[PDB]
RNA sequence: AUGGUGAA
RNA sequence: GUUCUUUGUAAAGUGCCUUCGAAGAGUCGAGUUGUUUAUGCAGCUCUAAGUGGGUGGUUCCAUCUAAAGCUAA
RNA sequence: GUUUGACCUCAAAUCAGGUAGGAGUACCCGCUGAACUCAAUAAGCGGAGGAAAAGAAACCAACCGGGAUUGCCUUAGUAACGCGAGUGAAGCGGCAAAAGCUCAAAUUUGAAAUCUGGUACCUCGGUGCCCGAGUUGUAAUUUGGAGAGGG
């Protein structure tokens, strides 16, 4: 029987939320290495012929993204339930609950990593967004943080 | 980062979660075979801290060695034979059970050019390491052999 | 055998992150290591052996 | 073995004693290869080793005593804006967003404005 | 049963190893500066004798770094520390000798 | 040595969340259910042969005492 | 005793 | 020695002011059973700490930071 | 939208790029180990090089501190043991040589900046292009001698 402090996933994000939260996590796709590559060059050939704001981009590697963590920089976690070593996003939930930053877990790895270029990514989240970020945390809340805050019961 | 985590984590064993875990992962390895390929090691953090990295050339595997010479130097041996061009560099606990243990064994390619064209890892192509498991020169080896600090004829010409 | 978990520790909220570590200026200043490959592509160019984008447009015939 | 090959000469007894002192010309033109390491050093007037020898026992130093960067050019076009904008305000030049994209200290600014100025007065 | 018949050819063999590193190393004088160093066991305290290398602290005070040290052929020693004045001080005159006698050709 | 290893508050918070997410094992759990049904003697004194050296027990059971009072507060 | 040899 | 290149708001060191500031777990250890020249290793139940821990002798002191690895002489 | 692709895993190749068997074995590294305490000897097993191994202290030290590892003299036929046959070292001391160090470990997040393979040029490799590995962590910056951010 599966201990209490897992089965915390499985039971994810509801299918409008979560394809709300895929949508708004597609508005801020990180520069793939071709387009990274093509804009350097423009800007070289710029440069050696005849200052920018500073980008967004969502955050997806577990080591930095947990070092945002406890940081309180992210505004928001999303969680992958088929990952293979468990003990890598056991304690994530925890730590987030911990230091008050909103979180999520979805069913795919792989959709997880489809929206950020890389083939997984495990876990993802958000340092910078429109507005539409505060109605999607407080969705995710009521539908996940605060129904099923009993997760620590159930075996 | 998750690793000053995951190495926390790991060391209370007797958690719930990780005898859960222990009990799934069992059953799965005994299902492979004796010996056979892992994609990933179950212990990242172990695996790291242990030098193993995720670039190429590096390859993990896994091997069951029946219960009551040292296991994880009979494992390594084990392993080394069946793959005799790889180079045995560390092994480390994973999982144990009542009629076997399993130990993971992270293993470095030589002829991969990856390999090679590194400094931090080319010298374990030289001739002089082929076989290192089989001289016991491994951790647990210079353990087993009581390479400790400390206290733990001839005739002249004249 | 079946009992449920306590949030002991997961009821109170941190206030100051737990480290404080000195802000660096990278994270202040337009990616050095960007403009590191910027410049490799512009000695590139230069050396002649990268051609300018324009140029991949104009010849393809 | 033998046996089979007495039924790939190489001499190299006396190349072992005749080393040349590559690793210093100056040296090798006042050096001695008939004379030992320290009786070749106490020649020359050179130590032999800084820790006292075990059991019992300046030409050529004068000629030892004789043998005893800019801004890149978008890095000085840059410069050069800055100081046609503010001349010598550092503390203004700070504060120039538009050319001070690095957000320089006083302390850097200055530091590459004379080296900018030494080659433009 | 070993027997010491090469001991004049070993003695050959490391002379000629002698005279090899100092061609190879000229300039230098093949080994590197070493402290003043007091034994323990008071049968050996009254003698002094040669030791490793030079604290950090004896380096920071001879006016030199000790990667400075390194390429000027000065033995370092990281883990030993200075209990006595006396020493610390010889230790100091000794690196104060023999950066004034050393001369440094340029790194052309 | 010049370095001991103070836990700088980082080190505090890690193990903390670790020991709350993990729970406690069956030893622990043991050593609670006694404290609250034996006293602190018959905690130390299972400890002292559950573990190896005493001090370490010692400080183990010590530790539990502030645990659960923590703990339950909350 | 070690390691091999063969036989109805 | 001879040379063609030397560069891009590139890299390093040092003293001053200031803020931050980690450590190899079924591992040490412990009991037993076999080996060892009364150290160590191995099988096995238990198996922990980080102003912590390992080795020693005097009323608790001296040194070091293990459970990863490379390295000519 | 009962169609689909991803990710994870399991198989196949007269596919491309790679490697281990065997021999020698004086020396070396581990397992096993017999008899006139004999002996951690011999034989047997597995693995390597020109040396092998060890190697930069959870070392020795009770001193007015030494300071990687290994060899010689000495310590010493002493300490210690079986006091009985026999076994039997180690610090310090002198000699030959000396060298340092690398990752886990704290955010590169204003840019996975990393690398294998295929292709076109000049070839113990370098450049452009394409794919793949990589985020479940590839480069620089930190290995306790501390170290990082800034002025």
């Amino acid at each position: 029987k599966v201990p209490p402090t897992i089965a915390q996933f499985q039971y994810t994000l509801d299918r409008n939320t979560a394809a709300e939260t895929f949508k708004l996590f597609n508005k801020y796709r990180p520069e793939t290495a071709a387009e990274k590559k093509e804009r350097l060059t423009k800007e070289a050939a710029a440069v050696a012929e005849g200052a920018s704001p500073k980008p967004y981009a969502v955050k997806y590697g577990l080591n930095h993204v947990v070092a945002l963590i406890e940081n309180k920089k992210a505004k928001l976690v999303l969680i992958a339930n088929d990952v293979d070593p468990i003990e890598l996003v056991v304690f994530l939930p925890a730590l987030c609950k911990k230091m008050g930053v909103p979180y999520a877990i979805v069913k795919g790895k792989a959709r997880l990593g489809t929206l950020v270029n890389q083939k997984t990514s495990a876990v993802a989240a958000l340092t910078e967004v429109e507005a539409a970020l505060a109605k999607l945390v407080s969705t995710i809340d009521a539908n996940f943080a605060d129904k099923y805050d009993e997760v620590k019961k159930h075996w | 980062g998750a690793y000053k985590y995951l190495e926390e984590l790991q060391r209370k064993k007797q958690s719930d979660v990780l005898r859960f875990l222990q009990r799934v992962r069992v059953w799965e390895y005994r299902q492979k075979n004796v010996i056979h390929r892992a994609a990933r090691p179950t212990r990242p953090d172990k695996a790291r801290r242990l030098g193993y990295k995720a670039k190429q050339g590096f390859v993990i595997y896994r091997v069951r060695v029946r219960r009551g010479r040292s296991l994880r130097a009979t494992a390594e041996e084990r392993v080394g034979r069946r793959a005799a061009n790889l180079r045995v560099l560390n092994s480390y606990w994973v999982n144990q059970d009542s009629t076997y243990k399993y130990f993971e064994v992270i293993l470095v390619d030589p002829q991969h050019k990856a390999i090679r064209r590194d400094a931090r890892y080319n010298w374990i192509c030289d001739p002089v390491h082929k076989h290192r498991e089989a001289r016991g020169l491994t951790a647990t080896g210079k353990k087993s052999r009581g390479i400790n600090k400390g206290h733990k004829l001839s005739l002249w010409r004249y | 055998p079946y009992e449920p978990l306590i949030d002991w520790f997961t009821r109170h909220e941190e206030v100051m992150p737990l480290t404080a570590v000195p802000e660096p200026k990278r994270r202040f200043v337009p990616s050095k290591n960007e403009a590191k490959r910027v410049m490799k592509i512009v000695r590139a160019i230069r050396e002649g052996r990268i051609i300018p984008p324009k140029k991949l447009k104009e010849m393809k015939e | 073995r033998k046996r089979k090959m007495n039924r790939a000469t190489r001499r190299n007894k006396d190349k072992q004693r005749k080393i040349n002192i590559q690793s210093n010309p100056i040296i090798a033109a006042n050096w001695d290869y008939s004379l030992t390491m320290a009786q070749n050093y106490k020649k020359l007037g050179l130590r032999a080793k800084l820790q006292t020898p075990a059991g019992g026992k300046e030409t050529e130093v004068v000629k030892k005593l004789e043998e005893l960067r800019s801004q890149s050019e978008r890095e000085e076009e840059w410069l050069e804006k800055l100081y046609k904008k503010h001349g010598d305000d550092y503390k203004k030049m700070f504060f120039d967003k538009k050319l001070n994209i690095y957000q320089q200290s006083e302390g850097d600014l200055k530091r590459r404005l004379l080296r900018w100025k030494k080659r433009n007065g | 049963v070993k027997v010491h018949f090469d001991q004049a050819g070993k003695k050959v063999s490391r002379r000629n190893a002698r005279a090899t590193r100092a061609a190879k190393i000229a300039p230098r004088p093949l080994d590197l500066l070493r402290p003043v160093v007091r034994a323990p066991t008071v049968k050996y305290n009254r003698k002094v004798r040669a030791g490793r290398g030079f604290t950090l602290a004896e380096v920071k005070a001879a006016g030199l770094t000790a990667a400075y040290a390194r390429t000027i052929g000065i033995a370092v020693d990281h883990r030993r520390q200075n209990r006595n004045q006396e020493i610390f001080d010889a230790n100091v005159q000794r690196l104060k000798e023999y950066q004034s006698k050393i001369i440094v050709f340029p790194r052309n | 040595s010049y370095k001991k290893g103070a836990a700088s508050n980082r080190t505090k918070f890690v193990r903390s969340l670790v020991r709350e997410i993990a729970g406690l094992s069956p030893y622990e759990r043991r050593l609670i259910d006694l404290i609250r049904n034996s006293g602190e003697k018959r905690a130390r004194k299972v400890a002292k042969k559950r573990l190896g050296s005493f001090t370490r027990a010692k400080a183990k059971v010590e530790e539990m005492n502030n645990i659960i009072a923590a703990s339950r507060r909350h």
